[PDB]
């Protein structure tokens, strides 16, 4: 009736009309439901998955990657109520000082995606297991959660990054109140960049301000702005993300170690510095 | 403060674009609602009195327990109070309805509102007595025009549904 | 963020009374006033791109040491970020007009902006030329005696809103000094 | 689509509240303004040719160097790759004008044209030597009414301030 | 995210044409409309809260082994789980009414709700009822016929845009199950 | 769940260690409180049912207006869900209290409730009644041993304390 | 994460009913025991570097394909990632013995496992042949019969709880492969 091509990709019917022999459990995991994904906007949702299979038709799983999908979806919005609250768009999410930037921010974030896809597969085994103990570690002995983040890949990664961001802990909106803080701050970050590449060549992905030419500029533009915007900022505004920033960074990187929660309260950038993610 | 013209001031800000026609279109929509909702500002500015205490009156004429001794309004000091909580809630419906939009409501009556109410032991039915009341007394065409009666009714019902 | 209506009901916040016929009255202004205002906006944000590249180039024109090795806009570089600076100015200048209060223009742009440039040296007194120049550019194009490009408009009195900008302009160019 | 309602829905949307009194009113000068736009929009379509065929013409009129055997339209191909892309800029600017805002035009038109122009040795002063041309042929009561001419205006201004 | 205008605009882009005389007449039956739309979903924005309590109030009246130990609703947790996305489905909708157009609807909500309600358990047909129940309880709002509040409008035809908003409804209704 | 052997399991996991001596005093403690809290879980099990009877029946001796029509609990249905709903929330005191901390009541009975409380027009001041009467009814030595009901006081105190 | 505990409240949820006599008298067997399992623990989770060193030593010793060029075990990096892996594998386990129940064991670790080894090639067989090697060292040790270190306890019946410690270890080894 239809074909031999589509009627690999469709579907299954029910045991009583579409089929009479008794499938079985093999088959609900070859076929099944397919769907392949949309192309993802973030480097937080970008390693994980397929996104499609022309020419094969997976089946019963391709339900998890979706689910996936549409719960790390639902994980930014609420991340993002946090930086637009009142309905007014706040300071936090501007996204550009000229007319034409946004469109070249658009771009530079979704290539940054597909170079996060290109990195290898130990790297992102690697993170995958980094980022899943740690929203294990703040999930809070929430047994629900836990289940949910031992399953979901994606999840997890912008359950990180979505935290980070809406806690205000990030290393980009603390700035430091001394010179004695930017020095530690300083190499507190450089010895998070030395920890994860030892290799002294630079990894697909990472920093990466190149793709294409005229791209660099924009990139020390854009980081510019982001520090006076950074710096603008209110009394109340400076002292919760200094507070946060202390403690996230505390419950994940002090482990009664008096010597790094004393250099955490002190100094809360470097604490920042130390939230990476 | 959540408006029109701060919602689209705040989008601008946010994509980082140049006012265009669109934020033209909106700040002439607010232009043109204007009048009515002030109109209906200027009357609860008349006669605010009257609907706090016919909204407290009915609010104890509903929940007589309130004055048993047991729960909180017991006393004269906290039927003053709960007066007092009323007219607050009344300068609230008539700022956000001078500026345009929920915001100063929102930010100064709703926001945060959970905890204290239901840490002090406040039910959220009493208020929904009162609102409802003063919704039900409101009236077509004898003391306001009925257009803006309607932005009224709307800014109350707001309060209703960010309440219970 | 606040434009003229959030400004009467801060106001009466503070005082914690209701709204009233007076402060209404001078908002009925403000709102029967209306078109003027939004023609005005219509007319800055039109011409903007002209107004920075003609006040920038004039900037550099008063005092050719800018574009001196050592200068503030020697090198392409820092030309840029002075385009850009203008430009911004500019954009805030107008959401200032729609807003009708300067409550924009005070946290979102004003704030801290002293500070900055005197720690990227940036001369004071040249940015202030600079917003003079916008300052005059934009009233000739609200007034619509701009000598170039003059469109066709209903014919009023615009002498306020003309004052209103002009005000703007000067609150930046009093903070940048 | 950068417009009024998709700005307003855009930003309950991203806050997650229910559609309030400020987005309302915001429609309300959406569907206020729309009648005076839409008319223009009527007329852009009716004489797109000649209004294409008299900009290239007064294009090439001021610029004659391009016609020159070095730059670009040097060719009667090249010509014609100059009135189908004037072409598509009078229809973005009819999108744009029927949606309201600049969300049409500048996502189609403007995001990335600086690469392409700048990259195929194509000058902006040439466009906007059309641009401008249209704009001083435009008219006050003849062609349009003076309202919807002011929304055309702004467009065709958004695409001059939007490339040099 | 595309209301009526840029419906209309990206049909007329795919047919590489100007938008014409025809589609904008359609266009005015939208605008030609408007205040009608304006006070239904005035209507509905209103009394949402108690849409949404009603309906899953109703859902759990039908089946009681949705409160039964081991059904979906059996916990505090679960239950708050169950409103937060009746409420947030009555949400869309509500964009889509003012919109025109189910797009919002169908980028924002719908791409991927039902393989996350099949991963997690959620019975389709039970959603299916209470997305029924906000249909059933959301025409008789915004045709003003519920039977306890009942509110001054001036009277006319709005039998229309209940089919729209059935339509938006009917959507999402075929979009869990 | 929330528990002792739970928290420094999920500290050792979380901190990346081998598990020492700290966590094994920590269930030793565990195993020696043991005894008291399960005592008073196997005298829960037992007269659970007149536990929620007499606290229903105080509860509503209290709060009479809920019988009114108005309030909630006017229907002998609904009457019957208050009574289920106290009878939950005892079965999730010996649940915690047989765990041992306040992680099975915590996720399963207070995480969350305060939306489906608010929304439904549950006062927790009827609930408050109800389990302060039951501490009230208590009894030192007759019933139970001392030491397990100081057990029992402090989770339903937790219940109080997590509810208002 | 699941105790002994937490899986008696948790079937007993899903029976919706009180937790019961019957239940409770298993879980003074588990009280009852403590101080074995404490002591256990303690032996385990000291000698727990050294039977890490022995099991994966073992296991290179079986097959010295591993350490051949192109094996798994090749150059220091890949040796110290399988010596960390040994590490962890165990300290999962030792947490399974202090819970009493291998929820920990089977969300925390086991949970994607397979596919993560067959992701990178590494041969499962020989991770079951490193997994039996702990066992039998791991249970050696919780008897305290081993060969090497033999320290002072007050005697008795350790059987049923190595049974247990048994139990998880073929858990993790049938899991792997
Ligand atoms: C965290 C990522 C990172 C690590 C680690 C590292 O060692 N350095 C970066 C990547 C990196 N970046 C460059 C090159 C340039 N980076 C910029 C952007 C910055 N410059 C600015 O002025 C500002 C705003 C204040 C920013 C954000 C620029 C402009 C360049 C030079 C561009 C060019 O045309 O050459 C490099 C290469 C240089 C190097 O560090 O060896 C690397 C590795
Ligand atoms: C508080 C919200 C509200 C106001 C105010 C009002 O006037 N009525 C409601 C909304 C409303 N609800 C319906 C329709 C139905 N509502 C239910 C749910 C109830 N029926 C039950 O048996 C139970 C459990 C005992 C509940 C909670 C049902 C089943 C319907 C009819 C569904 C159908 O298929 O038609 C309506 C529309 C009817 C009307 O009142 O005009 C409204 C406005
Ligand atoms: C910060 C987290 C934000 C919150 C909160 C929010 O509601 N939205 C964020 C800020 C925001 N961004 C825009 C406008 C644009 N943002 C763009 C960037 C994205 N577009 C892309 O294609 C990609 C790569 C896949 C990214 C990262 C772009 C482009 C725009 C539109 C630019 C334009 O010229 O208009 C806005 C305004 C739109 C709105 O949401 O109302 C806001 C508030
Ligand atoms: C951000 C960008 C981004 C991408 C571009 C993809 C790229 C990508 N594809 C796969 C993975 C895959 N990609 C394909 C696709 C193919 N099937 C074929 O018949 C064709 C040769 C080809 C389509 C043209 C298949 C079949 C797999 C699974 C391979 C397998 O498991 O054997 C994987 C490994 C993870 C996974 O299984 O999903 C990755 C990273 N992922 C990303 O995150
Ligand atoms: C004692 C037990 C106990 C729990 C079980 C939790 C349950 C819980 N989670 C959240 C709150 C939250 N929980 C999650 C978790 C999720 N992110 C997703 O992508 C998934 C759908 C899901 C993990 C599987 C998120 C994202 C929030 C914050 C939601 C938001 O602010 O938008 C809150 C509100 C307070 C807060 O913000 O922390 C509570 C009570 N809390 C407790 O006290
Ligand atoms: C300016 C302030 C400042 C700090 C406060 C530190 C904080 C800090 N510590 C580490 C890194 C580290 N810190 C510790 C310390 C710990 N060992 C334990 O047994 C305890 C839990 C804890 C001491 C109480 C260890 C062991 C590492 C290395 C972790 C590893 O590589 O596994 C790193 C990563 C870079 C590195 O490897 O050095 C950083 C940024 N660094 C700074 O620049
Ligand atoms: C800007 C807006 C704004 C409000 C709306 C109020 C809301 C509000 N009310 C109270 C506090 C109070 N509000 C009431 C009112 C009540 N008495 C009852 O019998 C009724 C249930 C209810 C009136 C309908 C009472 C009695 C208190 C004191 C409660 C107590 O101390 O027990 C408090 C705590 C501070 C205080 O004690 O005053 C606050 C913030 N305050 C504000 O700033
Ligand atoms: C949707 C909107 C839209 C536009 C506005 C155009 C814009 C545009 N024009 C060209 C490309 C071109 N455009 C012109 C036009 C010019 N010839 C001259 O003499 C004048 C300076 C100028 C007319 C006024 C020419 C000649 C080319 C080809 C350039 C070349 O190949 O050298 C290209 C590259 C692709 C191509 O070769 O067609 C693009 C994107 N295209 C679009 O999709
Ligand atoms: C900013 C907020 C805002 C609103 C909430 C609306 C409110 C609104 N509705 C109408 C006007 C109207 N509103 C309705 C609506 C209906 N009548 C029925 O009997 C049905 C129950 C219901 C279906 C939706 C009708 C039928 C009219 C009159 C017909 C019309 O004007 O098209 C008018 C015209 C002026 C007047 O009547 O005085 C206005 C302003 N407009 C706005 O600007
Ligand atoms: C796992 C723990 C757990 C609980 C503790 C309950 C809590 C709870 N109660 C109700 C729901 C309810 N609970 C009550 C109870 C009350 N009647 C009154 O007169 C008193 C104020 C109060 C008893 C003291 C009533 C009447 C309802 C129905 C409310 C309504 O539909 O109006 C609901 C909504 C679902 C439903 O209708 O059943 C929930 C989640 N459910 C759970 O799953
Ligand atoms: C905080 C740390 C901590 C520990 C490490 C344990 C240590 C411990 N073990 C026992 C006691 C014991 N420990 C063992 C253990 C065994 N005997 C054998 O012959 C086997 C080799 C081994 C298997 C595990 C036995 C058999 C007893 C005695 C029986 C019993 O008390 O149940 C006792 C009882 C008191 C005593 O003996 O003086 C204590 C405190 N308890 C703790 O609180
Ligand atoms: C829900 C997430 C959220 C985000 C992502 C947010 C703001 C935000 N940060 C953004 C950017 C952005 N924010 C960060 C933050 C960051 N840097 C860090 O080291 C850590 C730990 C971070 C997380 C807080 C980076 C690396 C970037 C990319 C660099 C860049 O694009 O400039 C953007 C995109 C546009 C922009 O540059 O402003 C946005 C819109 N506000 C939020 O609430
Ligand atoms: C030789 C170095 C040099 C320059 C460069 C100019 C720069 C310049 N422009 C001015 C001011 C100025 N500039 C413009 C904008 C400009 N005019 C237009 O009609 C159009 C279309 C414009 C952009 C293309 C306007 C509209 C004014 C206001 C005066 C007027 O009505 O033209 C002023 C007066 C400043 C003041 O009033 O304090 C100066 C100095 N002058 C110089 O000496
Ligand atoms: C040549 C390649 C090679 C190895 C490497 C070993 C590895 C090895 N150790 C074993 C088993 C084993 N290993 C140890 C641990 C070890 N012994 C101690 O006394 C101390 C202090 C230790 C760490 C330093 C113990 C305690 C046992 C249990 C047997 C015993 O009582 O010694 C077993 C027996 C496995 C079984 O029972 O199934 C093997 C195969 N064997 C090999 O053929």
């Amino acid at each position: 009736v239809v074909d031999p091509f589509q009627r690999k990709f469709q579907s299954i019917g029910k045991i009583g009309i579409d089929y009479s022999r008794p499938k079985k459990l093999a088959t609900y995991k070859r076929v099944g439901y397919s769907v392949g994904l949309d192309f993802p906007n973030a480097v937080s949702m970008a390693g994980h998955y397929s996104l499609t299979d022309c020419t094969r038709a997976g089946g019963a799983a391709k339900i998890l990657m979706k689910y996936d999908e549409y719960c790390a979806k639902g994980m930014l919005q609420v991340y993002k109520r946090s930086a637009v609250s009142t309905g007014v768009y706040t300071t936090k999410c501007t996204e550009a000082t000229q007319p034409g930037v946004a469109y070249d921010v658009r771009v530079f974030n979704r290539t940054a995606a597909f170079r996060q896809a290109q990195k290898p597969v130990n790297v992102r085994l690697g993170e995958q297991y980094a980022a899943r103990k740690a929203c294990v570690t703040l999930a809070h002995n929430c047994s629900r959660e836990e289940a949910q983040f031992k399953n979901m890949p994606m999840s997890c990664a912008t359950f990180l990054a979505g935290k980070m961001e809406a806690m205000g802990t990030c290393y980009r909106t603390v700035r430091p109140s001394s010179k004695a803080e930017d020095y530690m701050a300083g190499s507190v970050r450089m010895q998070v960049y030395q920890k994860g590449n030892a290799s002294g060549v630079y990894p697909v992905g990472g920093c990466e301000d190149g793709h294409a030419k005229g791209d660099a500029d924009l990139r020390r533009v854009i980081a510019l702005a982001s520090e006076y915007r950074a710096a603008q900022q209110g009394a109340a505004a400076v002292t919760g993300a200094q507070y946060a920033s202390s403690k996230m960074a505390i419950q994940l990187y002090g482990h009664s170690c008096n010597h790094e929660e004393g250099q955490f309260c002190d100094y809360p950038a470097v604490a920042a510095a130390m939230c990476r993610y | 403060m959540k408006s029109v013209i701060t919602t689209t001031i705040s989008a601008a800000d946010a994509a980082g674009r140049f006012p265009s026609s669109s934020d033209l279109e909106s700040i002439q929509g607010n232009i043109q609602r204007a009048s009515a909702r002030l109109e209906a500002a200027e009357k609860l500015s008349g006669n605010h009195e009257a609907v706090v205490k016919e909204a407290g009156d009915a609010c104890f004429a509903k929940y007589s327990y309130l004055k048993n001794s047991g729960e909180a309004g017991d006393s004269q000091e906290k039927i003053n109070k709960c007066y007092r909580d009323v007219d607050h809630y009344m300068r609230l419906i008539n700022y956000s309805l001078v500026v345009g939009g929920t915001g100063p409501l929102d930010e100064w009556g709703i926001a945060g509102s959970r905890e204290v109410y239901r840490t002090l032991n406040l039910p959220g039915s009493a208020y929904i007595a009162s609102f409802t009341f003063t919704r039900d007394r409101l009236c077509v065409p004898r003391d306001m025009s009925s257009q803006a009666g309607v932005e009224f009714v709307a800014a109350l019902d707001y309060v209703i549904n960010s309440l219970s | 963020m606040l434009d003229a209506f959030s400004r009467v009901v801060v106001n009466s916040d503070s005082k914690a009374a209701y709204v009233g016929g007076s402060d209404l009255q001078s908002l009925k202004t403000f709102i029967s006033d209306g078109n003027k205002r939004l023609d005005a906006v219509n007319c800055i944000v039109s011409n903007a791109s002209c107004i920075v590249s003609d006040a920038i180039s004039g900037m550099i024109c008063e005092n050719p040491g800018l574009i001196a090795p050592g200068g503030n806009c020697y090198t392409n570089r820092r030309m840029a970020a002075c385009l850009r600076d203008g430009e911004i100015i500019l954009r805030y200048v107008s959401y200032a007009l729609l807003a009708g209060d300067s409550s924009v223009l005070d946290d979102r742009c004003l704030n801290g902006l002293k500070e900055t440039y005197i720690a990227l040296g940036v001369p004071t007194a040249s940015t202030s030329r600079a917003v003079s120049i916008m300052k005059a550019a934009s009233t000739a194009f609200i007034m619509n005696t701009a000598s170039g490009r003059k469109i066709e408009i209903a014919a009023g009195d615009c002498q306020a809103l003309q004052s209103e900008a002009a005000a703007y302009f000067d609150k930046v160019g009093s903070a940048v000094d």
